[PDB]
């Protein structure tokens, strides 16, 4: 018990329209990451952090999707508004 | 026979005003029966007053109950507080 | 004072056991 599990988040799109996040995708301690500092191994003590429950709260559960001599590099522009 | 008795009751009334002594709940607990005072709980298994051999009326006011009560000196206390420190 | 029913205290047998001292084990959002 007491462990989390290993996949079934995936708050993207909520930080791809966030309108903090400097994403160009869409329009319409003093760390803010435990990256370097432990915890304790109290999975609670993340919860202090603001992105973090930002991700428990509005997360979401996905479903995993599932699927030449010389490389021509041609840059792809999308300009597509929708919605 | 039951074993699941209260024995252990409260009077609704708050006189917790001269009660700092007495037994509280944290109100004041009123069993169903008195106390039970023991005066010493190691008994002297020895000592001839209570062992009566078969050899050999009379009184003797003994100074106290510390007699049936196993102590030891102030001597070796003083040994064994010198082995404190 | 003689008409002053007292409360009984009862211990509840399983209560006077074993009983310790849920979001804090972190699995259940």
């Amino acid at each position: 018990n007491q462990l989390i599990p290993q996949a079934y988040i995936s708050n993207f799109h909520n930080r791809l329209t966030n309108e903090d996040d400097g994403i160009p995708i869409f329009t319409m301690g003093n760390a803010v990451l435990p990256d370097l500092q432990d915890q304790h191994h109290n999975p609670f003590n993340i919860l202090r952090y603001p992105k973090i429950r930002d991700t428990f709260i509005n997360g979401k559960v996905v479903s995993p999707y599932r699927l030449s001599g010389e490389a021509i590099m041609i840059p792809i522009t999308l300009d597509i508004e929708h919605m | 026979i039951m074993i699941d008795a209260a024995s252990s009751f409260v009077l609704p009334i708050s006189i917790t005003k001269n009660v700092d002594v007495l037994q509280r709940t944290d109100e004041i607990l009123w069993f169903r029966g008195p106390s039970v005072i023991v005066n010493e709980r190691i008994i002297n298994s020895g000592d001839p007053h209570l062992s009566l051999p078969l050899n050999r009326n009379e009184k003797e006011s003994l100074p106290g109950p510390f007699v049936l009560g196993l102590r030891p000196s102030a001597k070796f206390t003083a040994h064994r507080l010198s082995m404190l420190r | 004072f003689e008409t002053m029913v007292a409360n009984p205290i009862k211990v509840s047998r399983l209560q006077s056991n074993g009983v310790l001292t849920i979001h804090y084990s972190l699995a259940n959002f």
